[PDB]
């Protein structure tokens, strides 16, 4: 999916968050991009080790 | 990797992998585009059923 | 009905790990998606790195 | 199924009975419910422990 | 979750998985009603085979 990927790009360049990021890199694929979408990832996100989570592959 | 990531949010939004839409949410991302890496990542990526291979994998 | 249940809850759990909607129980698998499918990508083609 | 998805959804607001809820539930989809269906899943429900079922998936 | 629960039922008894639809069900459950969850959760099922998606996952 579309935010899936744009946070996990981020992650590979070693930043993110709401407006700053993940809001600009959908807006840079030319898509306009749900909130509640967003919202809903960044607060699953923290006070996550998005590392650990890779380091089992399922 | 951020150029892997990028191809499967362009394929989710539903925009082609290209050379000029990988660098504008590479650039959004904020890291440095370089020619030799996106230049390969469409070649890799050319004759490729993206669906077909996203599924399987060990 | 357990039987029922299980696929039932499978459906649910899929519909969660899939579609990435992250109260408590698909979150650390949503991630992964993003990921099966870059991984994977490397597995057919034929860039190296 | 109306009934599986029904109590399932209650689950996990955390509470459950015949005319209460799951008659509720279905009420509120539109449907008319069978009592027949609602009285063998509550019948089967009895002395089971739903989250440890769930645990093993299948 | 309640809201993807919510989403297999009004799937099984025939009728779409919108915001009224989910909303009516939710109340019936006794869960208050949140805009950006209900909001999300419809856009990620837009565009989507349920069917196809609900069978495979490890």
């Amino acid at each position: 999916m579309k935010y899936l990927a744009a946070y996990l790009l981020l992650n590979a360049a070693g930043n993110t968050p709401d407006a700053t990021k993940i809001k600009a890199i959908l807006e840079s694929v030319g898509i306009e991009i749900e909130d509640e979408k967003v919202s809903s990832v960044l607060s699953a996100l923290e006070g996550k080790s998005v590392d650990e989570l890779i380091t089992e592959g399922n | 990797s951020a150029l892997s990531y990028a191809a499967l949010i362009l394929a989710d939004s539903e925009i082609e992998i290209s050379s000029e839409k990988l660098l504008t949410l590479t650039n959004a991302a904020n890291v440095p585009d370089e020619n030799i890496w996106a230049d390969i990542f469409a070649k890799a990526l050319d004759g490729q059923n993206l669906k077909d291979l996203l599924v399987n994998f060990s | 009905l357990v039987s029922h249940f299980v696929s039932a809850v499978s459906t649910i759990a899929s519909i969660s790990l899939a579609i990435g909607y992250p109260t408590l129980p698909s979150v650390g698998h949503t991630l992964i998606n993003n990921y099966k499918d870059l991984l994977a990508v490397a597995i057919a083609a034929s860039y190296h790195y």
